[PDB]
DNA sequence: ATCGGATGTATATATCTGACACGTGCCTGGAGACTAGGGAGTAATCCCCTTGGCGGTTAAAACGCGGGGGACAGCGCGTACGTGCGTTTAAGCGGTGCTAGAGCTGTCTACGACCAATTGAGCGGCCTCGGCACCGGGATTCTCGA
DNA sequence: TCGAGAATCCCGGTGCCGAGGCCGCTCAATTGGTCGTAGACAGCTCTAGCACCGCTTAAACGCACGTACGCGCTGTCCCCCGCGTTTTAACCGCCAAGGGGATTACTCCCTAGTCTCCAGGCACGTGTCAGATATATACATCCGAT
């Protein structure tokens, strides 16, 4: 139904907690502790699943496979291991030249994992033969490009650190779609991150000019090689000018969230009508790390500084 | 010395403190008190060594005044002591219920 | 260029300073050459009065250094200053001595 | 961190001496606790206003002028600190 | 069509396997019998975990929490105990009942417990210690079933009297007392996911479910036998839209929510099916019967 | 003749535009048809700027094409 | 290092004018600086609001005189207004 | 009729419900003009101001009485005496 | 001039009833009238000066509200 | 062109902007201050009128007399803390009788 | 003599009352009390904002200063509701 | 009531050492000089009600008598506070390094004042109609002395 | 435990002056450039509130006991409330005027704003002394002796 109106306590099965993500409809919670361990908590039941001793240097990003049989994590020590969900051991091990930002799995192709290396083109690794393919990019090859799938993962969208966004094929690698962002009035601006959804091919773009924007995953190919940018909603805050670090999308395909870092001003809007609807009264003092709704039921659960603040119904 | 009758040295103590000028509350306990009580409003605040002093000064002054008012109420009840009801009465009549 | 305005009337406390501090005070639109001057006048007058009573209590107590206690006692004991400064506090001062009649044995 | 301690830091002889300067001889033994309470509730408002003033000014330190500004806003003025 | 085919036939107890419940987390099966034994069996492979013991006489009802950590068993030795699923040792005591314990369940919030005996009341205990907290008068007859709602705010009380009652957890007083003129005895109730419908397993060959929104008699679920024994019921939304229940014709049956159609008749049990359980994350059904069966059937399916 | 308008959620709507019909008339027809305010919508053709105060005859968009109806905020 | 505003010498001079034997510590000129600056803020705000009350474009002497008559009680008002009128005559006579 | 204490509560409840002013205007006005004459006389007033004054004063008085009542209850009696009014005005901070 | 006693005794009896008290000593009326004198004088001083600085020898009606507001009270319902 | 309908308020925004400009509160006022302040005034006045109308409903009077305003303000606690040193003309007092001073008999 | 014009918050609070309760009226003295209430609150908040701007050495009245004023002035949850309404109003106004 | 002894109060004596005042460099506001332009006030005027005064009269108070409930003085009792002291326990210096923190300035890009002129929301004068003021009478609830 | 009398609330019954509407005539609220600027981002520069522990001791804890006083009870007596009455200025109804409250014209003059050299005041050293520290003594007071 509508936006959450009740608030609940904290879910700390273990003291340390960095990252959080739901699988498909909020089954299990994957937490990457800052000690080299990966913990699996049970959501909607208030329990735990398994604790995995990955390595010494801790992890900072985590995700699950398409079939749910693998636990991949963007390690800080460049340990690209496919930890088994069942046994908790290491199935396949490989080392990458650069650290990763976001790890994802194609919901139709588990073999090709998603990697976002630093200062290099995105790498797509086949787990059938441990073969890495460099995604073809444009302009500079040393920009912090972030790659992400579409709704179904059939296309891969990559964002450079200058203002160029490319769209290419998840398996064919036929670069045909490119885009140049608007340069405002006088100065160009880099783009921080892009976050996708599950219905409607919507995607939010967090940029460096302190304004969030929203677009659709069907405009880059239709315009041709390159066209004119056309934001749908230029959402921002004008009372504090809050910088944006993390931001997710809704589970029903109609709402949109923008998060704070230290001011605990969680803003929410809806795509149809771009007005403010609710603001979260969060206790100041912590830096927000991850936010994710149930892909079915409207909820917010922000993990930060080892604790989690949950607002639901 | 010996067990002496009450009320003789209380008057001298009143005379001593009512004339003197110093700070009746120890410094460091007030330091820790303000540090603890500023936790709720924002975490990891750092104080000026001259600010807190000011603060504590004002506080004690207020407290002293309250007691005087309380004393008056006690004299109105035809007794000498100070019972917790007098402070509540003084607070209510004062305007800060 | 000489003969600062504060000495234009035989006065002592700064008047160019107070003139400036009503200039940049953003209090109003036109700032005159007389109103912060009369503010400096009451400054000299009341400051002389107030350190006067301070020194008066000092000579009543034969201290070679003045503490704010003398000032607090002078303001507290007087009547019109007590009415004007009804809600006020003085740093490092105290209370004038007073004992209830019933309390005395 | 929030712990039940450090409320009792301002000892009983301190309240004794403040009462004596207030001009009292006999005080019952159960006024100390509510004196703790009234001191705490007085401190809360002034510190809240001071931290608001320091938060609007974009620093994480309170000066000796924010405290007197807050006190003057409440109704009690300070002389001697700026 | 629900193609639930038997894959594992489990029979490890001695007296009668009359209580098997699939926990909502769907990890293990805590089979119970009237021989003071609680045997933990597997779910997808039927692996033998252990046999927790420690009571004195048989158990009437067994339940796991949402996380399947706490374990309540209706032992009739005037005591109830919680057994750790990891080890199988006594955690805390539930003293306070005066007679045989007939019903007991858990709270999805994993913070409250309800137990019932022949003292015409239902009691709750602290989960940390297990002391006496409240004794709410449920009915004038022994309570056959009691369970919390998914929202953790309401309780449904069913007994051999017939008038269903919904009790507030926040105050201990009943909200709605649905009164039936014929007053047919009830055996089991279960809360709906939205907490609006209740399924009163009435002892009149009819699973008369009730709506406490306005207090109106609804359609009649027939095609089975329910007259004497404490027959339970459960939901199934994984493969389709179905409700599973035992019957006194010695078979398990399944129907629809509001269509009144028989779609599957699980056979094999030789005696009256006293309890039914449906796996939460899989189309697996386990049904427990009376003394003449002493067997557990894992009916697995994919749609 | 008939063309398509695409919303953000992804649904496409087949609509009728007369060759001698200004854009404002089409916007009024859409507003009376589905209720979406014209101030919450605009015309975009292959990532190119289009306004409300013109005619499709001047722009000359080819047949059987789609127009990306970019959502706006009311007003 | 940088520049800041404070009255240090003038208060010592006005202490020396009548009582040329006694010195003071930091707290003393602090409290007089507090008094001067606080009466300064209070007094300029009082004057400015009493000004905007009656629709003008400056600060004058007569608004100040009526405000003095409206806040201060009798004898302090008399003394202050007397010294102020002496100041106005002595300033206007020689500019 | 008889039995003081009951009709007292009767009128107390009537008056806690009622909303009427109870003071006269001409001694009010002669006091006004005479206490102005103490400072300045023959000032050209308004007509609806008087009512205003009365309203405020009545509120004042009734509020004051409340506090005095508390003081009486503090001395373990019911009757209020001139002593309690002075106590309430002194501890209020208006001496 | 002498007109102070006009405020009658049952009037302050009614005000005491308004306040919530039932038992009143007979020697309470004099100091109530004294309090009324003090309040009236303080209010009318400020009222008359507020009118005097109109550069007009007259008086207005908002000036009573001005005086009440500056004294510490404040009145709603008159301009 | 209208500006209060831009934000959905009902108190004027141009009028508040003019009143804030000519009152010499500062030398250079912003552009979001009038709308912010108008919204705050909206919320406060609607908050008062809600209980005012409810208390009028108690008296069934279509018009809301001042005693309803007095009852609404004094009965609540936050609005008590706000309008504490405040008197309301013609509004009367809120009923109260002391607990000890309750004459009773058999 | 020569007529003058005066502004009051009459029609606006009438609209608010009609929107909240479209069955009740208002009196002229209730009208005056509501007008005086609005003027009092306006003056209080504007004065606090002006003094805050002067204290922080700023010459401009931004919208942050007014929100700090209503945080310092309004008590409890009333401040939270007021700041939420103000932020909603300014966010709705800016993008139009 | 009267007198003596232990005990805390109040004052003079070496001295010293950290804090007060005196001396100094030279850099950023302030008054010396000067203009024009925009507020204001000062002489004059015209109409509204307050300023000032009179005929009716009335419900409310000024002034005198009846009586019982509460205020006020005294007396006993046992209880909690004051005065003392032995001792543990955490304040008071004191000293030390410093990392993570607060704070002064070059500058250029985004934001508000101003103005020309437009022109509809809003205020003011005139109906206007009923919500509500005023009034008559019967139904309804309460209290104490038999 | 029970009635006479006394208070209170409501149902019409009727008329009336205030809140609302409407027409008409403004006046200030925009729109768009224009322009000037101040306040925001990065840089380096200072540094101190704080972790860290060491040695010392005022003083807060805790126990002992002795007793002044808070509290409960009794009794006496006096004065506050209520009842009634006769008398009464404070408020109803009106009228007049005058003068000044509000409004206009206008000319004159006060200072915002600009250029400016100096001067005089704030940061940095350096000499000097007034009350703290501990000691020794004369004296006033609670408390106990008669």
């Amino acid at each position: 139904q509508n936006y959450p109106e009740e608030a609940d306590g904290t879910l700390d099965c273990i003291s340390m907690a960095l990252t959080c993500t739901f699988n498909r409809w909020g089954t299990l919670l994957a937490v990457g502790c800052n000690d080299g361990r990966i913990v699996i908590w049970d959501f909607l039941t208030r329990g735990i699943a398994k604790i995995i001793s990955a390595h010494i240097h801790p992890v900072c990003s985590l995700c699950w496979s398409r079939d749910g049989h693998k636990l991949v994590s963007a390690s800080t020590d460049n340990i690209v291991s496919q930890w088994d969900v069942l046994s908790g051991d290491c199935d396949q091990r490989f080392r990458f030249p650069s650290p990763i930002l976001k790890v994802q799995y194609h919901p139709r192709d588990q073999n090709k994992v998603l990697v976002c290396p630093m200062k290099s083109a995105p790498v797509m690794l086949t787990l059938s033969d441990s073969k890495h393919v460099v995604l073809p990019v444009d302009d500079d090859s040393d920009l912090n490009v972030v790659a992400s799938f579409d709704r179904r993962g059939e296309y891969i969208y990559t964002g450079n650190a200058k203002g160029k966004i490319l769209v290419l094929k998840t398996d064919s690698q036929d670069l045909v779609a490119s885009f140049r962002v608007t340069t405002g009035t006088s100065n160009t601006t880099a783009i921080k991150s892009i976050e996708f959804a599950r219905k409607g091919s919507c995607f939010l773009i967090n940029t460096a000019d302190r304004i969030i924007r929203v677009y659709d995953g069907r405009e880059i190919l239709t315009c041709g090689r390159d066209g004119e940018p056309e934001p749908m909603q230029k959402l921002q805050d004008l009372v504090n000018r809050t910088p944006w670090k993390k931001c997710c999308f809704s589970g029903d395909g109609e709402y949109i969230v923008a998060g704070s870092a230290r001011q605990h001003a969680l803003y929410i809007w809806e795509k149809s009508i771009g007005n403010l609807v609710k603001i979260l009264h969060g206790t100041r003092g912590e830096l927000l790390l991850d936010v994710a709704w149930h892909p079915v039921r409207p909820i917010i659960a922000s993990i930060s500084s080892g604790v989690v603040s949950i607002w639901a119904q | 010395p010996h067990r002496y009758r009450p009320g003789t040295v209380a008057l001298r103590e009143i005379r001593r403190y009512q004339k003197s000028t110093e700070l009746l509350i120890r410094k460091l306990p007030f330091q820790r008190l303000v540090r603890e009580i500023a936790q709720d409003f924002k975490t990891d605040l750092r104080f000026q060594s001259s600010a807190v002093l000011a603060l504590q000064e004002a506080s004690e002054a207020y407290l002293v005044a309250l007691f005087e008012d309380t004393n008056l109420c006690a004299i109105h009840a035809k007794r000498v002591t100070i019972l917790p009801k007098d402070i509540q009465l003084a607070r209510r009549i004062r305007g800060e219920r | 260029k000489a003969k600062t305005r504060s000495s234009r009337a035989g006065l002592q406390f700064p008047v160019g300073r107070v003139h400036r501090l009503l200039r940049k005070g953003n209090y109003a639109e036109r700032v005159g050459a007389g109103a912060p001057v009369y503010l400096a006048a009451v400054l000299e007058y009341l400051t002389a009065e107030i350190l006067e009573l301070a020194g008066n209590a000092a000579r009543d107590n034969k201290k070679t250094r003045i503490i704010p206690r003398h000032l607090q006692l002078a303001v507290r004991n007087d009547e019109e200053l007590n009415k004007l400064l009804g809600r006020v506090t003085i740093a490092q001062g105290g209370v004038l001595p007073n004992i209830q009649s019933v309390l005395l044995p | 961190k929030v712990l039940r301690d450090n409320i009792q830091g301002i000892t009983k002889p301190a309240i004794r001496r403040l009462a004596r300067r207030g001009g009292v001889k006999r005080i019952s033994g159960l006024i100390y606790e509510e004196t703790r309470g009234v001191l705490k509730v007085f401190l809360e408002n002034v510190i809240r206003d001071a931290v608001t003033y320091t938060e609007h000014a974009k620093r994480k330190t309170v000066t000796a002028m924010d405290v007197v500004y807050a006190l003057k806003r409440q109704g009690r003025t300070l002389y001697g600190f700026g | 069509k629900p193609n639930y085919a038997l894959k594992f036939t489990l029979a490890g107890h001695t007296k009668a396997v009359s209580s098997v419940k699939f926990s909502p987390n769907g990890e293990w099966l805590a089979s119970s019998s009237a021989d003071k034994l609680i045997k933990i069996w597997g779910a997808y492979d039927g692996k033998f975990e252990k046999t927790i013991s420690g009571h004195k006489l048989g158990i009437s009802d067994v339940a796991w929490s949402s996380d399947s950590n706490l374990l309540v068993s209706a032992s009739d030795d005037k005591t109830l105990k919680i057994w750790d699923v990891s080890s199988g040792k006594c955690l805390k005591t539930l003293k306070g009942h005066s007679n045989y314990v007939f019903c007991c369940n858990f709270n999805p919030q994993s913070n409250l417990i309800v137990s019932g005996s022949f003292d015409e009341s239902v009691r709750i205990w602290d989960v940390k210690t297990g002391k006496c907290l409240k004794t709410l008068p449920a009915h004038s007859d022994p309570v056959s079933a009691v369970h919390f709602n998914r929202d953790g705010s309401l309780i449904v009380s069913s007994s051999y009297d017939g008038l269903c009652r919904i009790w507030d957890t926040a105050s201990g007083q009943c909200l709605k007392t649905l009164i039936d003129d014929d007053n047919p005895p009830v055996s089991f109730v279960k809360f709906s996911p939205n907490g609006k419908y209740i399924l009163a397993a009435t002892l009149d060959n009819t699973l008369k479910l009730w709506d406490y929104s306005k207090g109106k008699c609804l359609k009649t679920y027939t095609g089975h036998k329910n007259e004497k024994y404490c027959i339970f019921a459960n939901f199934s939304v994984t493969g389709g839209k179905w409700i599973v229940s035992g019957s006194e014709d010695n078979l398990v049956y399944i129907w629809n929510l509001q269509t009144k159609e028989i779609v599957q008749k699980l056979q094999g049990h030789t005696d009256v099916v006293i309890s039914t359980a449906c796996h939460p994350t899989e189309n697996i059904i386990a049904s427990a019967a009376l003394e003449n069966d002493k067997t557990i059937k894992l009916w697995k399916s994919d749609c | 003749m008939q063309i398509f308008v695409k919303t953000l959620t992804g649904k496409t709507i087949t609509l009728e535009v007369e060759p001698s019909d200004t854009i404002e008339n089409v916007k009024a027809k859409i507003q009376d048809k589905e209720g979406i305010p014209p101030d919450q919508q605009r015309l975009i053709f292959a990532g190119k700027q289009l306004e409300d105060g013109r005619t499709l005859s001047d722009y000359n968009i080819q047949k059987e094409s789609t127009l990306h109806l970019v959502l706006r905020l009311r007003g | 290092k940088t520049r800041k505003e404070s009255y240090a010498i003038y208060v010592y001079k006005v202490l020396k004018q009548v009582h040329p034997d006694t010195g003071i510590s930091s707290k003393a000129m602090s409290i007089m600086n507090s008094f001067v600056n606080d009466v300064f803020e209070r007094i300029a705000g009082e004057a400015s609001r009493l000004a905007h009350y009656n629709k003008r474009s400056t600060i004058t002497s007569r608004e100040i005189q009526t405000a003095v008559r409206l806040l201060l009680p009798g004898e302090l008002a008399k003394h202050a207004v007397s010294e102020g009128t002496k100041a106005v005559t002595c300033y206007t006579s020689a500019k």
